[PDB]
């Protein structure tokens, strides 16, 4: 009775068709839901909003398991894929508005796994158009700010800042160096 | 023990606690779930106690107990979880139901206060300091998750309401309010002195929990040290709490020795010590409490551990002040307890420095103590050859074990001489000869002092004999009863090793009859707990095996003992044997547990013998006789019947084995034969039947046994019962022996079984296994539930004697499984003397095997049979056996036992029983018996086995190719070319009588498959056999159709072998005969699809329901049936016929009627859907495959037949690719010619040879092999009947047809084949657009797991693809893909090495590497490879 084909199995899929054909990421990266389309679905939202949000995060109730390792590999597919700027730019952009999103989510678990998740897709897409594109949208500078947009005291607060600097810290180093 | 009367005194119960186990435990357990729901006192005892009881399903109510406004109880609790977690690791291993709480609750006790930084240093907590010295905020509550109390003192009273307050005043975190209580309880606490000590050691107690399980810190160890220094003396407890803390702590070592001082005389803890011992010692000066002193010693044993501790215990000169405690202590327990602390504080300290300890005397020391100790016991068990208290027995243990390290130990090499010149030799004396008032394992200790000690210094074993300490041990050895343990037996053959050293030591050794005492311990129940397996997990008998190497060390060290100890194996041999005659002794599982006597025995025997592989103990043992002993165990009368299947029996044959191995030795299988031969003519009363209505001898002999309550226990009651189980044994040791791959063994094997008495025996067990399947399938007759019977009193007679029906079976039982368990290992020895008889009387003992092949396939019964069944029974079992007896394990005969299967018959006999099978004997004719209606039960699983059997006989290429031929040569020499025209011609009349009869109702796929398979290779082998009775096979290819298409209607899963047997019948005949078969089936397949399209025209009457009838009428018509096949079978055909099949399954059109039929069916599908019970006709699967074949095999065609236009015919140059050189070097002219022909014939490889290195090609990947080293290089072919294929509207139907079956979910098998066709249509974008234009994505998303299969994911993936792959983006991944292969000089599994620059980069084997591009589009291939490259 589960679906034969798991989100995860369609993501997977996904990647592939984005890591051989050129013009699927940019139809993926500007592909954009509308309101009342599915139960999930609030208001027009990017499908890249959506597996930031909803697909890559850790939340402790199953759909399928491994949704966001493989949410991880479409958005890295789809980065990594040079295709210009036309999908990189709209991955950033979204990366960058679900950053700013979650930090000005109200404190809850929830806030803390859409964090971590984008902060290890950030680090995932990282391992240098990518990276020129995260210094110009000034990423680097909202992933800093990080601690401003935290309880100081909230028991996730190390996890969150801990998974911020590991981007961090590559990045400058990569700059520096 | 003194424990149990506790437990009955105790069973005022709180004071006898207070003057101070299942069950006891339990009532503790009720009132720890009792109190946390004179009472607290009552608790406190029992946990005061509890944590002496530990030391030698509480948790959960501990954990709640911890919330407690008393600290005196937590206290208790943690003391006992500490000696918990101290001793095991119990709360460690736990889950986190309740290891997290546990700990939590530990952490919220254990987290700091601020120390000394903060005005909370432990020093200023234990101090009184007026309660105003402290910082303010200790009497106040900041608890935060908000709650902030300044001080407690204005609500002082109860501060569990308190918490309980706050509860309901404030919502505190749910599950976490410990952390509050704990802070609360606290701050009520600080106030007074009592509390905030209890406090301190409640939170010292946490943190030594929590590391022998964030709380330490810099401050800490200063803190310890700093409570250690307070000199109030009314601190003790917290003094022993801070000693037990840093003693967690050592598992910052550093830090714990800068500040205690320890790497100096002069410093805190080395003084504090010091005076802790001349407390101890002198009574003037008060002792320090005991606890304390305890803490202080346990502190320096886990500082000693570390080689730090060590060398600071070096440095502050311990030694000295713990060998005066070891001088001076006193005799109490306490003191003694004292001492074997200092003992083994001196043992870690010695284990880096012998200086200072050698200086101080220490070995005189300790010698001395040793001698006050010892004589403190004499007073209590004065005897020595001419219960101890259990801390100087510790202390005893303590002492000798540093001895023996010492012994062993330079630094003490110079002078150790002058220690058994000491006292110590008389103090050894009295624990050596107080074995049970001293422990076995101090006995242990002494012994092993004294052997190490003769190993450093032998010559002084004169002194030690002198003094007659040697003398001694050999009488508590030897005649005083051996302390009953395995440590003791393990070393009393090393023991003798030293008191043998001295050869007057040997002489002593030898007089008393050594090893008619030690070896008395295998034989003695006394014994067998120390024989016992330890741990469960070491094998059977390990300690006997211990004991048997150290007698073989032993007595190769000493070979003048070499004859008695064979002698006293020898009389425990005798003995077993003397336990296993005579009648008042019975085996348990008066009782003797004779079976473990016989394990032990054994495993020491064969340690003994086969310890250093050098034959000298079995050729002592031999010529002794003992085999005779040995031998004579199997066949014991009073030892049980399920002794064969047994270790002790399996140890009887590994022994045997053992000595047949070392010593090459005939004499085991001559013993074993002559024994056996003894015990098979003792039951010939087995052979001989009832002679009238009767049943088993073995059912007689029981049944005539009075009413005796267990006759199978008594060898008189059962003789042939117990003579079946000795036989038994006996072959099981034959099996063993026979188990054997040297060679000589073999042939000695052979010669021996060859012998007068190897085939007296053989032919009598001939006759026992004949006599054995009767019995057992007579007694399996009468366990049946009055069924198999005619009912008839055949075996009744004595089953009325025997007694309501399992009262009876379960008295047979015991006869059916000793009959049907040596049946089955008569088998094996019979199988196992085949494969030694093949690889003179090799020849005799073929003869005497292939004698019983025809006494079982030519065996009647007697003529009171009620049914042939016990004949069909007989029967099977017979074939089954002849089975694994004239053929191998990968079914090569041989060909020994064919010849003599054939001459003396067997052959004539094994289709004789196929005869009478059928005609009843003659009853009915074998034409009309398969069909019968009264055919016995049993006719189709004899007919079964047969037909397996003859299917192995008949192949000729295994009984041409059999690696086990004779030898080419007075004696007629085998053809087994003969041998397959006699078997053919038998076995082809037998198939006749039932090559178109129906089936049977079990057991005729089987009979149906194994005769396809004797037809197919009947028809192989006739072209093969003729070239060195044809018509006969013409006209059975001619006549044999209707009967393929019977069992195609009736069995379905044999089509696989009438392909096979179809195909071989076209092999032997021309194209015009293939052409007949392939109409056939087509006309077969045509009008079973024009009746199923009749079956389906849209129901406008209703006059059929035309709901759940036509739904399953597509599905269930017989036509349904027979598609399922034929169809199926035009696949296989057409796989192997490539191309005649194509050609026909063109000209006949059948392609239009099976796309009319997919077409037609799918509102039947849908409306299925719609009734939601969908039933998918299995017959859609073989339409789809042909399909899919159909149009492989036209795109294929074409692309041969454009590679043929662009060949020469002749000589087309095959070339192999050299990667080192980049060059396609050209075959020898036979070879390419060679490689051409059999690549024209469709062949997949070919063999060929060059330099005499074997290559061969395989033209599905076209790469040459060299068969000896498996190196894989590529090759190439040297470049210069049309098969329409499906239509367009053939296509566009089919895909509609594809996507319907998905979109109601058909099954996962035709989802399977309807998208590998989908995806070989859609390879064409057109088709593609029409398969994704049909909305058939969504239906593939909706696929649920129910429909899916393991090719789903990639198969999926594939076919979106082809959907995105249209003429453009196809080109732009080309190019993509074209540029990458010459650009990165690409691996393959063709030795082109990786990143190669002359391989990998070959315009020649790049385009072999691109071929999946060519074949995505070749079109576009070309336009981007010539843009491209």
């Amino acid at each position: 009775s589960k679906p034969l084909m798991p989100t995860s199995t369609i993501l997977r899929l996904l990647a592939e068709l984005v890591r051989s054909y050129v013009g699927i990421a940019t139809l993926i990266a500007n592909y954009s839901y509308t309101v009342g389309q599915s139960e999930l679905i609030k208001e027009d939202c990017s499908v890249l909003a959506f597996v930031l949000d909803h697909l890559l995060p850790h939340t402790q109730n199953a759909e399928d398991k491994d949704t966001p390792a493989l949410a991880r590999l479409f958005l890295a597919s789809l980065a990594a894929a040079g295709s210009g700027t036309d999908a990189q730019v709209a991955l950033v952009n979204e990366v960058k508005a679900a950053l700013g999103r979650a930090l000005a989510m109200a404190e809850s678990t929830e806030k803390h796994a859409r964090l971590q998740a984008v902060m290890c897709i950030i680090s995932t897409i990282m391992e240098n158009n990518i990276i020129r594109l995260f210094l110009k949208k000034g990423l680097v500078n909202d992933l800093a700010r990080v601690p401003h947009s935290l309880d100081l005291s909230s028991p996730n607060m190390a996890n969150t800042v801990n998974a911020a600097l590991k981007p961090l810290e590559t990045l400058s180093r990569i700059v520096n160096q | 023990a003194d424990c149990r009367a506790l437990i009955d005194k105790l069973k005022d119960e709180q004071l006898l606690l207070e003057l101070q186990w299942v069950d006891l435990l339990d009532r503790f357990d009720g009132i720890l779930a009792d109190a946390g729901q004179q009472l607290k006192m009552l608790l406190l005892a029992v946990l005061n106690f509890t944590a002496l009881l530990i030391e030698y399903s509480s948790i959960e109510h501990l954990t709640t107990l911890l919330a407690s406004s008393d600290m005196q109880v937590v206290l208790a609790v943690l003391n006992l979880l500490y000696v918990f977690s101290k001793r095991s690791n119990y709360i460690t291993r736990l889950g986190s139901d309740k290891r997290t709480p546990l700990l939590t609750r530990l952490q919220h006790l254990a987290e700091s206060w601020g120390g000394k930084e903060n005005g909370f240093g432990l020093a200023e907590c234990c101090r009184d300091l007026h309660m105003m010295k402290y910082p303010p905020s200790a009497t106040t509550l900041h608890f935060e998750f908000y709650i902030h109390i300044e001080q407690l003192d204005k609500i002082s009273e109860s501060p569990s309401e308190i918490m309980e307050s706050l509860t309901k005043m404030y919502s505190i975190p749910k599950d976490k309010q410990m952390l509050l209580f704990t802070h609360i309880r606290l701050a009520h606490g600080f106030s007074n002195h009592r509390k905030r000590l209890q406090a301190v050691q409640a939170r010292l107690h946490a943190i030594s929990i929590l590391v022998y399980s964030s709380i330490l810190y810099n401050g800490l160890i200063e803190e310890l040290v700093d409570v250690l220094q307070i000199t109030d003396k009314q601190l003790m407890e917290i003094k022993a709490a801070s000693l037990r803390t840093l003693t967690s702590i050592v598992h910052k070592l550093s830090s714990i020795i800068d500040c205690t001082g320890t790497a100096s005389y002069h410093g805190f803890l080395p003084v504090l010590v010091r005076n802790c011992i001349q407390a101890m010692i002198d009574p003037s000066m008060d002792p320090y409490p005991h606890q304390f002193a305890t803490a202080l010693f346990s502190f320096l044993y886990h500082l000693a551990s570390y080689d730090a501790g060590g060398e600071a215990l070096v440095s502050c000169g311990m030694m000295e002040a713990l060998l005066k405690v070891i001088k001076f202590l006193g005799d109490e327990q306490d003191q003694i307890t004292f001492v074997t602390r200092a003992v083994r504080v001196v043992d870690l300290i010695t284990n880096l420095d012998m200086a200072a300890f050698q200086s101080h005397s220490g070995l005189s020391i300790f010698i001395y103590r040793l001698e006050h100790e010892v004589d403190l016991c004499r007073k209590e068990c004065p005897f020595v050859i001419k219960q101890c208290i259990p801390q100087r027995a510790a202390l005893l243990k303590s002492m000798l074990n540093f001895l023996k390290k010492a012994i062993q130990d330079p630094a003490f090499s110079d002078g150790i001489r002058h220690v058994m010149d000491g006292s110590l030799p008389t103090s050894l004396k009295h624990i050596i000869s107080n074995a049970e008032y001293y422990g076995p394992s101090l006995f242990l200790l002494a012994t092993e002092v004294v052997t190490v000690f003769v190993f450093q210094e032998p010559s002084l074993l004169s002194s030690l004999q002198d003094n007659g300490l040697t003398d001694v041990m050999l009488h508590a050895l030897l005649i005083k009863d051996v302390p009953a343990t395995r440590e003791v037996l393990g070393s009393l053959p090393n023991v003798f090793s030293a008191l043998c050293l001295n050869a007057r030591g040997l002489q002593s050794f030898v007089q008393c009859q050594p090893f008619e005492r030690l070896f008395k311990v295998l034989l003695s129940p006394d014994y067998l707990p120390a024989m016992r397996r330890r741990r469960s997990s070491d094998p059977l008998g390990d300690t006997a095996s211990n004991l048997g190497s150290a007698v073989d060390e032993l007595m190769r060290h000493q070979p003048t003992l070499k004859t008695d100890a064979t002698t006293a194996i020898i009389k425990l041999l005798e003995e077993i044997c003397n336990l296993g005659r005579d009648p008042k002794y019975i085996c348990q599982k008066i009782p003797i547990p004779l079976m473990d006597y016989i394990l032990n025995v054994m495993k020491f025997v064969e340690s003994i013998l086969s310890n250093n592989t050098t034959d000298d103990h079995c050729q002592e043992f031999v010529n002794q006789k003992g085999l005779l002993p040995l031998v004579t165990i199997l066949g014991l009368p009073n030892l049980p019947i399920d002794f064969p299947t047994s270790a002790a029996c399996q140890a009887v044959a590994g022994v045997c084995k053992s000595i047949l191995t070392l010593s090459h030795e005939p004499k085991v299988l001559q013993e074993g034969l002559l024994q056996l031969d003894s015990i098979l003519s003792s039951l010939e009363p087995l052979h001989r039947p009832i002679e009238s209505p009767g049943g088993s001898v073995l059912l007689r002999e029981l049944a005539c046994a009075g009413n005796v309550a267990d006759a199978t226990l008594s060898a008189q009651a059962t003789p042939l019962l117990h003579a079946l189980t000795a036989a038994h044994a006996y072959i099981m040791m034959f099996v063993h022996t026979c188990r054997v791959g040297q060679s000589e063994i073999r042939s000695i094997s052979v010669n021996q079984w060859g012998s007068q008495l190897g085939l007296s025996v053989l032919s009598k067990l001939s006759q026992l296994y004949c006599s054995l399947v009767w019995e057992s399938t007579v007694l399996l007759s009468l366990c049946t539930p009055n069924s198999l019977p005619s009912g008839c009193e055949f075996g009744q007679a004595d089953m009325q004697k025997l007694v309501a029906m399992a009262a009876r079976i379960k008295q047979i039982k015991p006869l059916l499984s000793a009959s049907s368990r040596l049946g089955r290992a008569l088998a094996e020895l019979f199988g196992l003397l085949v494969k030694l008889c093949v690889g003179p009387a090799a020849r005799s003992t073929a003869s005497a095997l292939t004698k019983l092949l025809t006494k079982g396939l030519s065996w009647q019964p007697p003529p009171y049979t009620p049914t042939p069944r016990f004949r069909l029974t007989f029967f099977i079992c017979s074939v089954g056996f002849t089975s694994p007896m004239l053929f191998d394990e990968r079914k090569y005969p041989y060909h020994l036992m064919l010849q003599k299967f054939l001459c003396s018959g067997g052959h004539n006999a094994l289709f004789e029983t196929f005869n009478w099978a059928l005609s009843m004997g003659g009853k009915v004719p074998v034409s009309e018996g398969l069909e019968h209606s009264d055919l016995p039960d049993g006719t189709g699983e004899f007919l079964d086995a047969w037909l397996m059997l003859v299917e192995k006989m008949v192949n000729p290429t295994t009984v041409l190719e059999s690696p086990h031929s004779l030898p080419a040569k007075n004696f007629p020499q085998f053809s087994a070319l003969r041998f397959l025209v006699v078997t053919q011609k038998a076995a082809f009349t037998c198939i006749k009588n039932l090559w178109n009869r129906k089936p049977l109702k079990v057991y005729g796929g089987r009979m149906a498959e194994s005769m396809l398979a004797i037809l197919c290779h009947i028809l192989r082998g006739e072209p093969v056999i003729r070239e060195r009775e044809q018509d006969e096979l013409h006209t059975f290819t001619d006549t044999m159709l209707p009967g393929c298409f019977h069992l195609l209607d009736e069995l379905p899963d044999t089509v696989y072998r009438v392909c096979d047997l179809i195909m071989t019948a076209i092999k032997r005949n021309g194209a015009d005969y293939r052409d007949m078969i392939l109409k056939q089936v087509v006309n077969q397949v045509w009008e079973a699809a024009d009746v199923l399209i009749k079956a389906a025209l849209p129901l406008t009457t209703s006059d059929t329901k035309t709901v759940s009838e036509w739904i399953s009428q597509m599905a269930t018509l017989p036509q349904a049936s027979n598609l399922a096949t034929r169809i199926l079978l035009l696949t296989l055909l057409f796989e192997e016929l490539k191309l005649p099949c194509a050609w026909v399954v063109e000209s006949s059109g059948i392609l239009n009627v099976l796309i009319k039929l997919l077409e037609v069916v799918q509102p039947c599908l849908q409306a299925a859907k719609e009734q939601k019970e969908v039933q998918t006709p299995k017959w859609i699967t073989p339409v789809l495959l042909l399909i899919d074949f159909y149009e492989k095999t036209a795109i294929s065609s074409k692309r041969r037949a454009q590679m043929t236009k662009y060949l020469q015919s002749n000589s087309n140059n095959w070339r192999w690719f050299d990667d080192r050189s980049g060059r396609w070097c050209s075959y020898s002219a036979s070879n390419n010619s060679t490689i051409d022909s059999a690549w024209k014939s469709g062949e997949t490889s070919v063999r060929f040879t060059a330099g005499r290195r074997r290559y061969t090609v395989q033209f599905t990947t076209m790469v040459q092999v060299n068969e000896e080293t498996g190196n894989r290089r590529p090759v190439m072919l040297t470049l210069l009947i049309l098969i329409q294929g499906l239509t367009e509207d053939m296509v566009t139907v089919l895909i509609r047809a594809c996507v319907s079956m998905l979109g109601v979910p058909v099954d996962p098998d035709t989802l399977h084949a309807t998208l590998r066709l989908c995806l070989r249509l859609t390879r064409d974008h057109k088709y593609a657009m029409m398969f994704a234009e049909l909305k058939s994505t969504r239906m593939i998303l909706n696929l649920t797991q129910s429909s899916g299969f393991n090719g789903f994911t990639p198969l999926v993936t594939l076919l979106l693809r082809h959907i995105i792959e249209d003429p453009c983006t196809l080109r732009h991944t080309m190019e993509k893909v074209v540029r990458s292969a010459a650009t990165s000089g690409a691996g393959s599994t063709t030795s082109g090495v990786v990143s190669g620059s002359l391989g990998s980069r070959e315009i020649n084997y790049i385009l072999r590497v691109l071929g999946p591009a060519a074949c995505r589009n070749p079109d576009i291939f070309t336009e981007v490879a010539n843009c491209c490259i």
